[PDB]
Parts: structure tokens; C-alpha cells; sequence
RNA sequence: CGAAGGUGUGCUGUGAGGCAUGCUGGAGGUAUCAGAAGUGCGAAUGCUGACAUAAGUAACGAUAAAGCGGGUGAAAAGCCCGCUCGCCGGAAGACCAAGGGUUCCUGUCCAACGUUAAUCGGGGCAGGGUGAGUCGACCCCUAAGGCGAGGCCGAAAGGCGUAGUCGAUGGGAAACAGGUUAAUAUUCCUGUACUUGGUGUUACUGCGAAGGGGGGACGGAGAAGGCUAUGUUGGCCGGGCG
RNA sequence: UAAGGUGAUAUGAACCGUUAUAACCGGCGAUUUCCGAAUGGGGAAACCCAGUGUGUUUCGACACACUAUCAUUAACUGAAUCCAUAGGUUAAUGAGGCGAACCGGGGGAACUGAAACAUCUAAGUACCCCGAGGAAAAGAAAUCAACCGAGAUUCCCCCAGUAGCGGCGAGCGAACGGGGAGCAGCCCAGAGCCUGAAUCAGUGUGUGUGUUAGUGGAAGCGUCUGGAAAGGCGCGCGAUACAGGGUGACAGCCCCGUACACAAAAAUGCACAUGCUGUGAGCUCGAUGAGUAGGGCGGGACACGUGGUAUCCUGUCUGAAUAUGGGGGGACCAUCCUCCAAGGCUAAAUACUCCUGACUGACCGAUAGUGAACCAGUACCGUGAGGGAAAGGCGAAAAGAAC
């Protein structure tokens, strides 16, 4: 069995990183309720 | 220091002054990395004397 | 100018273990924590400006801190950075 | 975006009603055509999108003071 | 700002060692100040060899609160409440019941 | 000279209840009459924590397989060493990319972890370890694609796209053999090299781009030849004659 | 202000102090790495790569500063194409991003209710987007009223679940008028007399009262139980202070506070008087907002669902008179009454609480109260958006158990 999960740090940078959540305005929102939630992590990005 | 005593002196004697402690701080601090200084306290102190030395390198060489 | 300021700033201090002494022994080579931004020549202008030695040759690798556990909180060390500064013989 | 430049008209919205009172909703869209005036002051074309509403408006005030009023609002032309 | 200072002499109004007196060595921040030779706990010294190791049971002065000590009066001999006065332009301590400086 | 709470006992009321007092506990409680309710639980395949039962039961994760001696230790079927036996061997060996992130190495510890024990460990703890002009990234160039000044279009948000600018999985300069650490090596060391730029005199001299031309620069299948990697044999060399 | 300190877990080490530049607290300054609107280009956030100019070169290189885009303005150029624009360069000013609710506008559901359901409801709600402010919006009658009159807007209580609207069902629901809170009016469409005219927007000068550190601040002893007195008993005192909190058990007189009386070098907030800069004031004469009002068709808003439907806004096609005139008074006509659209600005009463301080509670007390009293938006789970715990208590004092 192969999972779905088959990690590569390049499409994970790429799809759910700091600079493609700051691209569109849903991203941006997307910040804005992390940082109003108050989150450690704001994206994936290390 | 006499942060007045450094108010009272000039450009040159100032800078003089500011790579000396420079040159102390690094020596002080491989002393420390080396093994010796029983006394440590001079580290902190020779450090707020650099910190001071360049308030009035700003405040001096004018506003 | 700002130039010997910066030279005082890069070294921090000298390196002690069996591979610093089989270094110092067998290749004539110091090793020494330098600071994160050091570039090799301006470590090589340090360490012989500083020093009194003149230098042949500079190698500088990082060193990763390890995440250590105290108590319960995980903590990670420091990341530095390590020169063999190879003296001329 | 279909906006009249001399008269400022939107698209506005409504509602189809049915014969048997549906409502849906619809748009109202402006009568907007592309004409090219000419402009005897600087004494050339200007092309502007416009309204039929706003060509009679172009036709009982001259287009010396539509461009003037559209230059006071900082459109473009 | 301080009623009970460091060298001052005081008495003790509770606890067990109530009435009896003497001077303070140090004041803490924890409102607690310390008077030797008054509170004397008995605590078991444990050895740990990187040093060298007197060991045993060493009995040393624990920390009193300082409500509970007061300053001596020193001519009649009974506790005093000490507030501050502008005898000359530096603030001073003075004893009541009797204007008197410390 | 002991409150709430807890835990017994004795009384008492038609009942929900109440009063007393023993032990624990160690600082709160509250008459009477009024007032206000998050006011009373056994059930909702209720929710949360604790604890049972099955039950010391099934199982202990490839049917490649172990046996003995010595050591260490409080203790050895499992650790270390040694000798035999077995298993893989187009892998169950050796190098990497991705992905992990210190799991690598040494000393020390055996509570928890390890489906058993553990003196062992990818476990805890302290220290150590990653060395590059040539390897790779970064860098120069581009594909699919993305973003895209102006522009065109769209109630707003925004959509598409030009010039550009990113984008490798592709194209582009250069280093090998031997040795060395407990842990790195085409990186360190020895020997022998190579590449690209700048700078400075020297020899001649028309050079110069964002433009032109060439080159880079390319499919599938098949077949043959020449080689080499590599292996076998013989010679040679060192030991043997059981 | 200060005789004690070097933040906490958190000891230790080396020190710094005590009459004043130890430490602490406050005003103003300085420095402020990198990412982020991220602003020199790019990028997989916290990284890579530059260009230009100046000064420092021991010649291997350094150190600063500038270089985004857009809008507006201005200056040089500048095609097709004489002219000229388009375009290009440069400079100056301004904007951009974030933030809890309130506010205005552009779009805009469905579940649901109607005991089904399509008109209707839910509902202009949720939500998305744009924009601004400490409030915002409106706002000075082409308004109501009734032959009497009131005089801008907003908010609260009545009118009134009333007139009405409505598969006349489910439901929706005014106004006039009355009582209050708060009250404030103006200006251009244009000239002449005139220029510090009644005032407003900004700088300094001064005063008051604030804010940002602080200071002083009353009066209790013996005795019994008890580990410990603040408790019991007795005998006193203060109180413009018996709010509160700690103190070895319950303290007005032990401490920090409290009532009270005071305090600011420097920075601001609000009132003033004052002095510059812009700006008009006040009398006379005129003018008085045209693709507009209205109409036809299609929608929407008014409580009002096209109905006999007044009024308002509009996508579309038309289209006046212009104060001897025009709008409205709920189809419409005539007479009366009342106002003057097609241009603007405006305080207060009103809404809200991310945050700051103080005070309060017939609010909770650790399965409660915030998800979070404890290193909680954490561990952990998920590719991501996102979801999301459990966990308080020795003692008075560690005196935390030497041997």
C-alpha cells in the first residue's frame, strides 16, 4: 500500500507556504485568522 | 565609567578609547573561553563601557 | 575605519578537544569558534592581525545544535560555527 | 468594468417577475458603446465609452465642457 | 521608606522567640528580614563532594516577617513604632510616644 | 478546651428529614424569619475520570537455526569475545537522491521505553563529531507552467495577457590515486594536476551589440565491428609438504 | 525615591553599593540584526543576487547612502507627422499594510414558517467586497398640517399590534399627534463699496486643571489556652482613617495601605487670554442649480405583495415652464393652504470596546469560570483550511530528612 501522504518539502513550500498564502487575498485571511487565533506555527514553512 | 569624563573629552581620544576597550573585550573574553578569569564581572562591566562609548559617539558627533 | 572593530568581533574562542589537539599536532592547524557571519577571509585578517601568525588557509564548517530535553521542555542549542585555521610552516 | 464615463451609470441589479411572481435575479446593464468625439479645443479624437443617454448629454452640452467636468472628476479620455 | 533597617536593633512581638531581642543582619524582599541568634532552625547539611564538606546538622537563623519585629527603643526599653519626619531636607526615622530621631 | 467535610453509633419525625455524640480533620460555619434559584438523578447505545470482568486467558509480529567455552556483572538463552552450525548473496551486500534530523561516536545509567531478562540499545544523560576553487546547491540559460509594468475586460474582489521576470526533472568551466579519525573525506595530508576571471608590464593589432549567421540541438528499432570494465588460466614470487 | 541589589524557574559564582551618576520607577532622547506593506531584482518568509554615487584603501577589498509601484504637480525632451500630442527621464508631495466591535455603500442566500408548497416569510438576515471616523450617517423643508398652526437632523417613551398591507393565509406593520434628551446655523452659483470687519484652521507666549514617577499619614498593653494570638478575659486610645490585603488561628491601634493634606525637572491633553499666516465679515444690486421635473416600459424602496396606488430611487426611450412659474397635500379634477428640487458644509443628544485604570457583584470556584488559574491556542491530530486537550493545593517557615 502506498499512502497518501508521500512528503516533498518543494510542493509543500510551494502549496502551503508563507509567500503562497501572501500571493492571493483568501491567504492573507488565512494569516489573519492564525495570527487572531494566536498560533505558534503561522504556516509550514521551517 | 565617568560617563562626565568622556563628556569632557574629544573625537580622537574617544575612538582611541573605543578600540582599546574593543581590544580588552576580546581579550577578556578568550581568557574567559580559556579557562581563567576567577573574575568574571569585568566581561559585564567592559561591555557597558563599549555600549557607552558609542552613546556619545552618536551624541557627541551631533545630534 | 570600522574594519579592526569588525576583526574583534568575528573570533570568539579557541576550540579544546582530541581532534583540535591531533589537528594542532599533525597539521600545525588551530581550531576556534568564530562567530555565525565570518567569512573566511576576514577570519584569516583576524586571527592574523590579532593573533601575530600568519595564516595559509582557512576551512569552515557549521555546527548544529542538538535539541536537548530539560525537565520537560525541549529546547534547541545554539547553531555555530567552527574554522581550522591552518598555519604556514 | 461597463461604466459610463460621462454620466457614471452602473450595472444595477432586480429581479425578473413571472407571470406567476417568481422572482429571479437579473442585471441591468447600461447601453455603453465605444464612440470617438471630436474635440475641436485640443483638436483631435477621443474615443470614450458612453452611454446613449450620455451622447445626448454630449449633444445638448458641448463635448468642450463634458471633457472638462470629466478632467475635473479625474477620469480618463 | 523603611521602618526596620539593616543594622538596627529590634524586639520580637511573636511567635517563639516573642520578647526576645537583637540586632538584623539582613532584609529580604520577600517583606522578611533576618535578626541573628533569635530563630534558630536545625537544618541536615547534606554532603555533595565537589567542594570541600563540613556536613551535619548546622542550626542557622531563618527569616522572621517583618511585622512581627519592631524597633528598640533604647531608653525605655519597650517596642516602638517609628515613622518618618523632615528633620532638614533629608527624610529621617523618628520614634513615637517621645520626638525622637534614631 | 476544635468548624466545614468524612466516618460510626444512638435517639426522633407520617415522609423528605432532624438532633446528639465517638474517631478523623485542622478553619471555618450559621439560628430565626424573609428573599433568589445553575435547587434534589439510576436509567437518555448520556458526558468525563477512576476501577472491574473476560483472565493471568489469547498473544509475544515471517518455520533463515542455533550450540558450547570464556568475560562482564548483584544477576547472562538474548551483551562482548572466540570456535563451530545455519541464512541472503540482481540481496537480507555496497553507494546516493527524496524524506527524516543527531538516530552517527565515546563514556556513563537501567526508573520508563524495548511485546521477556538485560550488564545491551535507534532508550536517559554528559561530551565529541560534518573541513571543498574542482562533488552538490547557489550561479548563467531555458521547458511545461506561474507572476506580470503598461494594456484589455470585469458590480467590487478580480480575470486574461505584452515587454519582462521566475521556474529543472534538461543545457553550461575545472581532481585524481594513496594514507589518516572512535566518529569526516574526490573536503584533511602526501604526490601529481586542471579550470575561470581580475590585475600588471611585454609582443603585434581595429575593436566594439540588445542585432545577423553557425553551434548547442536531440525519435524509435535493429545490426555489426573495435575496445574496455571484468573474469579464468598459465608464468613469476612468498609460504607448505600435510 | 533609594540601603539594598545583578528579571523568573534557580541555587551558585564574581561583583556593585550605603548620602548619593548601586539598583528601581517616570518624561525625553540614542541604538534598534533579519523577515514581514517589504519598497533595488528575485524567492521555497526570516534567503540568494545586484546596480549607481561618495570616501577609506596596506591594493586582496571595505563603509555609508540611494535605486519599488501608483496618483498628482512641475521641469526637460519627444514619434508616426510641419505643428502638437502620445511616450520616455527626473524631482517633490502623498498613498499602500494591520486592527475587536460600532457606521455608510455595492452585492446577497438557504434552512425555516406557512403544519405540503411556488407568491410570501426567514431577510436585506448570514456572508463577501469597498470606505471613513472617534463616532459615522443624516440634516436646515419644493416637510407636515389643517383652514388652526408647527418649524433642520438624530435618539428614547407613547400613539399602537392601531390604520393599513397580506395565497387577506403564515405573517408584516406605520404615520399624524404627544412627552422628553440635545439644540446651530450657513455658504457658492457675482458684482460694486472693501481689505486684519462676526468668526473658524494652524504656529509660538502665558495661566488654570489634568495625565505620565511619587511623599506624609492617627492611636494597645497585661493575662489564659495554644506550635503560633490577631482568639477568651480585663484595662485604654485613635477615627474626615472600622475600604481592603498580609501578619504562625478572627487585628481599627504589627505592617502595606485608607481618609486626608501635598508634589513635577521634562513631555503631552483640555480650556482660555495673547501674537502671526490664510480666509472672508457688513450694506446695495441682481441671479436663484435642464437632458432636470414629469411621462412610457422594467425593477426596487416606502408598513403598502399592482392593486383604484399617492411619494421616492432608478436600467431604457423621451422630455417642460423656468416665479405673471413650479412641487406637494395618498387615483384624479377644481378651489384653498403650504413649500421652492435638479449645488454643498455642519456640533450635540446616539452606537461600539481590541485596549488602560479604578470600583462593584443574592457571579464561578478547578468536570465550574475564558478552550486556557499550571510555559494553552500548548502538546497532539490533519496535506491544508482547521480542530484542540489534560494538568491547581507540603508546611507558619524547607526547617525538603545529617547519620
Amino acid at each position: 500500500m502506498k499512502r497518501t501522504f508521500q512528503p516533498s518539502v518543494l510542493k509543500r513550500n510551494r502549496s502551503h507556504g508563507f509567500r503562497a498564502r501572501m500571493a492571493t487575498k483568501n491567504g492573507r485571511q488565512v494569516l489573519a485568522r492564525r495570527r487572531a487565533k494566536g498560533r505558534a506555527r503561522l504556516t509550514v514553512s521551517k | 565609567m565617568k560617563a562626565k569624563e568622556l563628556r569632557e573629552k574629544s573625537v580622537e581620544e574617544l575612538n582611541t578609547e573605543l578600540l582599546n576597550l574593543l581590544r580588552e573585550q576580546f581579550n577578556l573574553r578568550m581568557q574567559a573561553a580559556s579557562g581563567q578569569l576567577q573574575q568574571s564581572h569585568l566581561l559585564k562591566q567592559v561591555r557597558r563601557d563599549v555600549a557607552r562609548v558609542k552613546t556619545l559617539l552618536n551624541e557627541k558627533a551631533g545630534a | 575605519m570600522i574594519r579592526e572593530e569588525r576583526l574583534l568581533k568575528v573570533l570568539r574562542a579557541p576550540h579544546v578537544s582530541e581532534k583540535a589537539s591531533t589537528a594542532m599536532e599533525k597539521s600545525n592547524t588551530i581550531v576556534l569558534k568564530v562567530a555565525k557571519d565570518a567569512t573566511k577571509a576576514e577570519i584569516k585578517a583576524a586571527v592574523q592581525k590579532l593573533f601575530e601568525v600568519e595564516v595559509e588557509v582557512v576551512n569552515t564548517l557549521v555546527v548544529k545544535g542538538k535539541v536537548k530535553r530539560h525537565g520537560q521542555r525541549i529546547g534547541r542549542r545554539s547553531d555555530w560555527k567552527k574554522a581550522y585555521v591552518t598555519l604556514k610552516e | 468594468s461597463r461604466v459610463c464615463q460621462v454620466t457614471g451609470k452602473r450595472p444595477v441589479t432586480g429581479n425578473n417577475r413571472s407571470h406567476a411572481l417568481n422572482a429571479t435575479k437579473r442585471r441591468f446593464l447600461p447601453n455603453l458603446h465605444s464612440h470617438r468625439f471630436w474635440v475641436e479645443s485640443e483638436k483631435r479624437f477621443v474615443t470614450l465609452r458612453v452611454s446613449a443617454k450620455g451622447m445626448r448629454v454630449i449633444d445638448k452640452k458641448g463635448i468642450d465642457t463634458v471633457l472638462a467636468e470629466l478632467r475635473a472628476r479625474g477620469e480618463k479620455y | 521608606a523603611a521602618k526596620i533597617r539593616r543594622d538596627d536593633e529590634v524586639i520580637v512581638l511573636t511567635g517563639k522567640d516573642k520578647g526576645k531581642r537583637g540586632k538584623v543582619k539582613n532584609v529580604l524582599s520577600s517583606g522578611k528580614v533576618i535578626v541573628e541568634g533569635i530563630n534558630l532552625v536545625k537544618k541536615h547539611q547534606k554532603p555533595v563532594p565537589a567542594l570541600n564538606q563540613p556536613g551535619g546538622i548546622v542550626e542557622k537563623e531563618a527569616a522572621i516577617q517583618v511585622s512581627n519585629v519592631a524597633i528598640f527603643n533604647a531608653a525605655t526599653g519597650k517596642a516602638d513604632r517609628v515613622g518618618f519626619r523632615f528633620e532638614d531636607g533629608k527624610k529621617v526615622r523618628f520614634f513615637k510616644s517621645n520626638s525622637e530621631t534614631i
